[PDB]
């Protein structure tokens, strides 16, 4: 709508850039990360990598560099942001409290400039006298780090050279002297300059070199002793100084493009040099002075973007393309090798994603990565269950922990039942081994078993309730039906035992070597299930009826029923549970249908104080007690199983990531201390419950680029669009190494220097195992651009349709391209129709049983007939190229790369298509989604978001005018948009995917809602301490390089939600005169206990982030 | 065809004008988005581009009067692109600066000639017309989109170091280009090849092909801005189509939509006919500077969007050639007609000297021409 909160579910994993140095402490090493908006702290251990402090900033880290200034006793750090925001940072400790400190800031932008073809540079000299930035052509900005310069107040040298590639200041000069790369008309070059510290202008470099590698980009200051400069190109690396040159062009670079590098020693003999393909080298300075350069290859790492060389081997991949790594470099025996050590998630580029179903718990898939690195990434929410240890032993029908030593508080026995069976295994550490238990049957099928009061241990079965001891291990006491009959369900708890039979509920209780018969009441209807939890003796009963389908909770011992509620419907109770969550008693009841209903309790009353329903699953739901930290917790074994919680007073249902739980009890042995016993249809589990919820990703490699995705659930599997890049043989093309597409089960094709090419595929990957099913490659020269999977017209079959384009280098627009309809049947890919169309076909969306098609700059919408084919209806020749297509109703949302949206509204009883309305602004544009029939989201230049509406609405050119109602500076590159709710004041769900792996939410707000927040917001900014003091507002305001407006109609949810962790004193400074609404239009005086509801409410509208700081 | 005796640079210095005339060359220019009040010249109708020149000769005292007060000040008028040239309804226009001025008082009757060039683009907001029948525009200023590579938002900075990419000497050229220049295109939605599409040195490029077969003797801007308006200048569209391209704010949607003319629309004919072929684009030929088609004043004050071909069809010559006031000196004018209508569509041009090449020409105006897409 007008009026959108945009929220982060998922911080940027991808990583711009990495550091070295001693920030935290001049005798701690640590390892600086920087993922875009966020700046994570490590201190390098000889075990691994220990996080120490994770901060956020009102920027995008263009710049991140470590310095030591004289009198300085540790680090300090240089950070410059995209929108020009300088700061330098201390790292402040005292005890357990972190503080990063602001000791200069100041925004070095110019009112005129140019910014240059390869971006900022920022760079500091060896003796930290100023910071040289290198932001326009033409100039060269200063800032000197003088104690007193706090507002960083630079000066501009004019560098005469306008276009640099790269520039670095050199070692053991006699003043503060640039190394830098250029172009000009008659070739590439080096050329170096002295900064005149009084002059403030250059001075004559000590050493030029023109005519370098046409394609050199990367200067290396090499430091003292040897000094000068390293300069890498495409086929050669050469060394430069005063008077010595070195040359070399190795064959094991010729192949490679090498785009990062990193000192390994201060000497600087060694360096560590990346490729685009993943090549880690280490470039070695060879001294005999410095006679030679040798390059070695060391292995394959993820595609870095920085390398960072830690200590004792190990080396810091950071990647935007793939995963994160520490690799050990294990190198005379053998030549020098990179070996693994740990690898960290990275979901960017997300390019494409959709989202799975499964209640609003969805997965959300991605299609991440780039060539090698490519993959899908399933992203779920949950709790998960760390497994240790698996018993194959099928058909389970329940689970008892059991102390079968007196003596110890541990569990050492688990016994399970089966369909007239009963099994008992003892646990010894991590060893279970088949048992007997003596005075046990294995004859009958248990129902319940567990340890009972004095020593004793009981076992009710179809049969009888056998009291056992503990010291004599036999059955002291057994209580059998009076006229041998079956009992039906039963219920225990240490001191009294309440079997069923029929419908007639016998109430024993527990006694020293007997089992006294205290009533025999028969209720109305049949029993179906019943439960004694005391809240150690149960003056209460719970009941569940088998004809009357009601739940009921009778006295006892007097067996008068206290309270009768009616379930009514007509699928009969499964289980019936009365527990304590924080102090509020509960009678949870679970339906045949996986419906959990729940009602109050009361000890004495007994009334029901609630009549909520929640629907867990499909198949009945086990409920089951466990002790969670120092609170009860139940654990719901469904067709999809959960754990019931109480959040604030108020019951909460947390989704568990386990396929099938169908049994399950709570295990606490001495091998596997507060774990639990899980069990499914053919195995039996013992797993440990997670301390805290986090996200749960699952990687599938394909190792080539994925670029589509689509999920059909009928076929129960995905279809993904890829590429591989393949060289041009010798033999007359060949894959660079096996991948998805060339790893499949089974494939087909659409028909019978070393320079690259473009295979596309279609890749059917199965949605549980995540195989690849089949791959169809298709033509030679077709590029794959869309993807659907729906059902057209009449036809109940559900199709799998692409739309292609053939791309000729020697042709600009493309002429010709097809939508080939597949079927994915049985196990193979079938190709049902095939339509040639003379364009590109760049979208495609199910509309209305129809295939809505964008070619070229025509918006066609195709028929699906009887004899299979694709039949035109109509078509739109717009001014602009279809690029994006959105569809709600009858309605359509065109939309082109230089942000020209165009409305469009399906005339039924006319055939065709009218323009309603269209906003033209020429910008360049990434994505674009429909929130309602009037409001729609797109993603600008330069990493903005903004919402425009169809006005509402007197004139004619008010109706055809959208009117832009929201801006905002996100920060990231969205690629795709799509509705969804990945979770259980925020209307709708549209999710995002970026470039850097970020994955957030945009949902709509009341304007009574975005006025509170907003002023909200307002009163933040001014308690919140900013990193490098950005206003949050400049961060905000939506940016280009040629304008900057305020952000208005979106509220930042990331900010909102900082409420949280601010003091309760300033949360009162925050909410003074706020107008808190309670659904009258009766604004009242806000207090701090009414926000920390609502921003509490907010949270739980996204995934929550992980904690950093150990 | 070859241009043999002909000074190529003497159309563009409207010498037909007469003798030497004051320079100005002090520029102005309005904040962009800026609500102004600029004069508007009743007797022009043309459409004016950035960049492009206006000759204009003014005789009625009102004309004179309002040109003597505006050398005295910013020197700039407003010219309106008229989408109702009889109801006088316009919602564009650009703003002209004049750049050379010239008085003349020879027998007691003054005239002005001035030669002004096109700056800004704008939206109007309302016409007043004041006493001396001088019309004042209020007019928003239209500002110029300047966008920067598709890829400087997407882009790597490991890949950024690979943005500038060596001298151009050539398909196997502009196919490593297009692999450098959109290598961070995979972080996206889109393939390379789309992104080329909108990259306006590569339409800059496609269009320069084109520019090549009509000037076949590198005078072109560098600046996308001023390529987009060069290439509009000469493209000999009907008025509505110059509006729209007139509207457009950035020069990579400018420099599609010229792409798009110069592929598809490939014929001319009359505008007051639509059934009889003129000429068509392998005649069209620069005898100037500017290229195939420029504004040039007649006697009276009238502008003509004047197109040089070398051949035309169906058009009856009436009258003698005359030399007087040719706006090509060596040629004489002949006024040629639709053959059908009667219209008149421009005129033949004729060589006074046998060693002049080309001996014959067309010159035909834009008003009295149609494009037309052949099927
Ligand atoms: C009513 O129009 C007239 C009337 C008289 C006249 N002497 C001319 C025109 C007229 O349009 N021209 C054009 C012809 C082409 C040219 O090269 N230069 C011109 O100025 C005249 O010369
Ligand atoms: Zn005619």
């Amino acid at each position: 709508m007008s009026y959108n909160y945009v929220v982060t579910a998922q911080k940027p994993t991808a990583v711009n850039g990495c550091v070295t140095g001693h920030f935290t402490s001049a005798e701690d090493l640590n390892l600086l990360i920087a993922k875009n908006t966020r700046l994570e702290i490590y201190v390098v251990t000889a075990e691994g990598l220990r996080p120490v402090k994770e901060v956020g900033m009102y920027g995008k880290i263009a710049v991140m560099e470590l310095f030591r200034p004289k009198g300085e006793s540790k680090d300090l750090l240089f950070i410059l942001t995209a929108k020009y925001n300088a700061c330098i940072l201390e790292y402040k400790q005292s005890g357990e409290s972190i503080d990063i400190i602001t000791r200069a800031h100041g925004n070095v932008q110019d009112r005129i400039g140019r910014p240059s073809e390869t971006g900022i540079i920022g760079i500091i000299d060896p003796e930290c006298r100023m910071i040289g930035l290198r932001l326009y052509d033409g100039l060269f900005k200063v800032i000197p780090l003088d104690r007193d310069n706090k507002e960083l107040k630079a000066f501009n040298i004019r560098l005469e050279e306008l276009h640099v590639i790269d520039v670095k200041f050199l070692y053991g000069c006699q003043a503060p002297t640039i190394c830098f790369v250029y172009q000009d008309p008659q070739g590439r070059h080096v050329k170096t300059y002295e900064v005149s510290l009084r002059e403030k202008e250059f001075n004559k470099g000590p050493w030029k070199q023109e005519n370098v590698e046409a394609e050199a980009s990367m200067v290396i200051a090499v430091p003292e002793p040897f000094g000068g400069a390293i300069i890498i190109g495409q086929e050669s690396i050469t060394y430069h100084n005063g008077d010595k040159y070195l040359a070399i062009a190795p064959p094991i670079i010729k192949q490679s493009t090498i785009v990062c590098h990193n000192r390994v020693d201060p000497n600087g003999s060694r360096y560590l040099l990346g490729d685009m393909e993943g090549r880690l080298f280490m470039l070695l300075l060879e001294k005999e002075t410095l006679k030679d350069l040798r390059v070695e290859l060391l292995g394959e790492t993820s595609i870095a973007e920085c390398l960072t060389y830690l200590d004792n081997g190990v080396v810091f991949v950071g990647s935007r393309l793939g995963d994160s790594q520490l690799v050990k470099l294990n190198v005379n025996e053998q030549g020098s090798y990179v070996v693994a050590m740990e690898t960290f998630t990275n979901l960017g580029p997300i390019v494409d994603m959709c989202v799975v179903d499964l209640q609003g718990q969805g997965q959300l898939v991605t299609c991440s990565g780039a060539f090698k690195e490519g993959s899908l990434r399933i992203i779920r929410n949950g709790i998960g269950i760390h497994e240790h240890a698996s018993i194959d032993l099928p058909g389970i029908k329940g689970l008892w922990p059991l102390r079968s030593d007196p003596n110890r508080e541990t569990d050492d026995t688990l016994v399970l039942s089966f369909v007239g069976q009963t099994r008992v295994l003892m646990l010894n550490g991590e060893e279970v081994e088949e048992t007997e238990l003596m005075g046990f049957v294995d004859d009958q099928q248990t129902f319940f078993c567990g340890n009972v009061a004095h020593q004793q241990l009981i076992q009710i079965t179809s049969a009888s309730v056998r009291l056992v001891s503990q010291e004599p291990k036999a059955l002291v006491s057994e209580w059998k039906e009076p006229q041998a009959k079956n009992i039906s369900v039963a219920s225990c708890n240490s001191s009294q035992v309440v079997v069923a039979v029929g419908r007639a509920l016998y109430y024993l209780q527990i006694h020293p070597q007997e089992l006294r018969q205290i009533s025999h009441t028969e209720m109305e209807h049949e029993v179906a299930c019943l439960d004694i939890t005391p809240l150690g003796l149960s003056p209460l009963c719970a009941i569940g009826l088998w004809t009357d389908i009601s739940a009921r909770i009778l006295k006892l011992p007097s067996f008068e029923l206290l309270h009768k509620e009616m379930l009514g419907g007509e699928i009969i109770p499964r289980s019936i549970l009365m527990t304590t969550f924080e102090s509020s008693h509960y009678l949870l009841c679970a339906l045949g249908d996986g419906a959990l209903f729940y009602f109050g309790l009361n000890i004495e009353t007994g009334l029901l104080s609630d009549r909520k329903k929640v629907t867990l699953g499909t198949q009945p739901t086990v409920l089951r007690t466990f002790r969670s930290l120092s609170t009860t917790n139940v654990f719901a074994c469904s067709d999809r199983p959960t754990v019931i919680y109480s959040s604030n007073h108020k019951l909460v249902f947390s989704n568990v990531n386990l396929k099938e739980v169908n049994y399950m009890c709570p295990l606490n042995s001495d091998g596997y201390p507060d774990s639990l016993a899980l069990a499914n249809n053919s195995t039996l589990t013992i797993g440990t419950i997670d301390e805290i919820q986090k996200l749960h990703i699952r990687t599938v490699p394909l190792y080539e680029s994925p670029r589509k995705i689509c999920y059909q659930e009928v076929s129960q599997c995905f279809g993904v669009l890829s590429s591989r890049i393949e060289v041009q043989d010798t033999s007359g093309t060949t894959a660079l190494r096996p991948s998805a597409s060339t790893q499949a089960l089974s494939s087909s094709v659409s028909s019978s220097f070393g320079e690259e090419v473009e295979v596309h595929n279609l890749l059917i990957i199965d949605q549980h195992t995540f195989e690849v099913l089949h791959a169809h490659q298709f033509l030679q020269n077709e590029y794959a651009l869309s993807l659907v999977s729906c059902k057209l017209g009449k036809d109940p079959n559900t199709y799998f349709i692409v739309g292609t384009a053939m791309v000729y280098p020697e042709e600009a627009e493309p002429k010709q391209g097809r939508i080939v309809v597949f079927q994915y049947s049985d196990g193979k890919l079938q190709t049902v129709a095939e339509k040639e169309v003379k364009g590109a076909v760049y979208s495609m969306v199910e509309f209305n049983g129809k295939l809505l098609a964008s070619i070229n700059s025509t918006v066609r919408l195709y028929e699906w007939t009887t004899e299979k084919e694709l039949r035109t209806e109509c078509n739109h020749y717009n001014n602009i190229m279809a690029l994006y297509l959105k569809t709600k109703g009858d309605f359509i949302l065109v939309g082109d790369l230089m942000r020209s949206v165009l409305l469009l509204a399906y005339k039924p009883m006319e055939g065709n298509f009218e323009e309603i309305a269209r906003d033209f602004n020429p910008n360049w544009m990434s994505a674009v989604e429909i929130l309602d029939d009037d409001n729609f989201l797109g993603a600008e230049n330069a990493f903005n978001l903004f919402v425009c509406q169809k006005d509402s609405a007197t004139t004619d050119e008010e109706r055809q005018h959208l009117q832009e109602v929201g801006l905002f500076h996100l920060g990231e590159f969205v690629n795709v948009f799509c509705h969804g709710s990945l979770v259980m004041p925020t209307q709708g769900s549209v999710l995002f995917g970026t470039v850097n792996g970020m994955i957030g939410l945009v949902t709509s707000l009341s304007e009574s809602w975005y006025n509170l927040l907003l002023d909200m917001q307002n009163r933040l900014n001014k308690v919140i301490k900013s990193v490098g003091k950005i206003e949050h507002s400049f961060w905000r305001s939506f940016h280009t390089e040629r304008k900057t407006e305020p952000a208005t109609g979106f509220i930042d949810g990331d900010l909102i939600e900082s409420f949280l962790d601010i003091s309760r004193p300033k949360m009162q400074e925050v909410v003074a005169n706020l107008q808190y609404d309670d659904g009258s239009g009766m604004k009242r005086e806000a207090t701090a206990d009414d926000l920390i509801k609502v921003v509490e409410e907010l949270t739980r509208i996204h995934w929550s982030h992980p904690q950093f700081e150990k | 065809p070859n241009i043999i005796n002909f000074d190529t640079s003497l159309p563009t210095s409207h010498t037909y004008l007469g003798a030497d005339m004051e320079e100005f060359h002090g520029r102005t220019l309005h904040d962009d988005d800026s609500c102004q009040v600029i004069p508007v010249l009743p007797q022009v109708m043309m459409i004016l581009i950035p960049g492009q020149t206006l000759p204009l000769q003014l005789f009625h005292p009102q004309e004179v009067s309002m040109v003597r007060n505006l050398i005295q000040k910013d020197r700039t008028f407003a010219v309106l692109a008229y989408s109702n040239v009889q109801e006088r309804e316009a919602q564009f226009g650009t703003t002209a600066e004049i750049y050379a001025y010239r008085e003349e008082q020879d027998f007691g009757i003054e005239i002005v000639k001035v030669k002004a060039i096109g700056r800004q683009r704008f939206k109007v907001l309302e016409l007043r017309t004041q006493s001396d029948g001088i019309q004042q525009a209020k007019v928003q200023i239209l500002p110029e989109c300047v966008l920067p590579s598709t890829m400087s938002a997407v882009q790597l900075e490991s890949l950024n170091k690979c943005q500038i990419f060596p001298s151009k000497p050539s398909y196997k050229w502009w196919q490593k280009y297009q692999k450098r220049k959109f290598h961070c295109a995979n972080l996206t939605s889109w393939p390379r090849w789309l992104y080329s599409l909108y990259d306006a040195e590569t339409l800059m490029d496609r269009i320069k092909k084109q520019l090549r077969e009509w000037d076949e003797n590198d005078s072109l801007p560098s600046n996308p801005i001023d390529f987009s308006y060069r290439v509009a200048a000469c493209l000999p569209i009907d008025d509505v189509l110059r509006i729209q391209l007139l509207k457009i704010g950035s020069a990579i949607q400018r420099l599609r939509c010229e792409l798009d003319i110069m592929n598809k629309c490939t014929s001319l004919c009359c505008k007051q006919c639509q059934e009889t072929e003129i000429t068509t684009k392998n005649e069209i030929f620069s005898l100037s500077l500017c290229g195939p088609m420029a504004a040039y004043v007649n006697p009276h004050g009238y502008v003509h969007e004047t197109l040089t071909v070398y051949k035309a069809c169906n058009l009856n010559l009436i009258g003698r050639p005359s030399t007087e006031h040719s706006w090509f000196p060596g040629y004489a004018w002949t006024v040629a007609q639709c053959k059908i209508c009667a219209s008149h569509i421009g005129w033949k041009f004729t060589a006074t000297k046998k060693d002049m090449s080309p001996q014959k020409f067309w010159g035909l105006t834009r008003s009295a021409l149609l494009p037309t897409i052949p099927d």
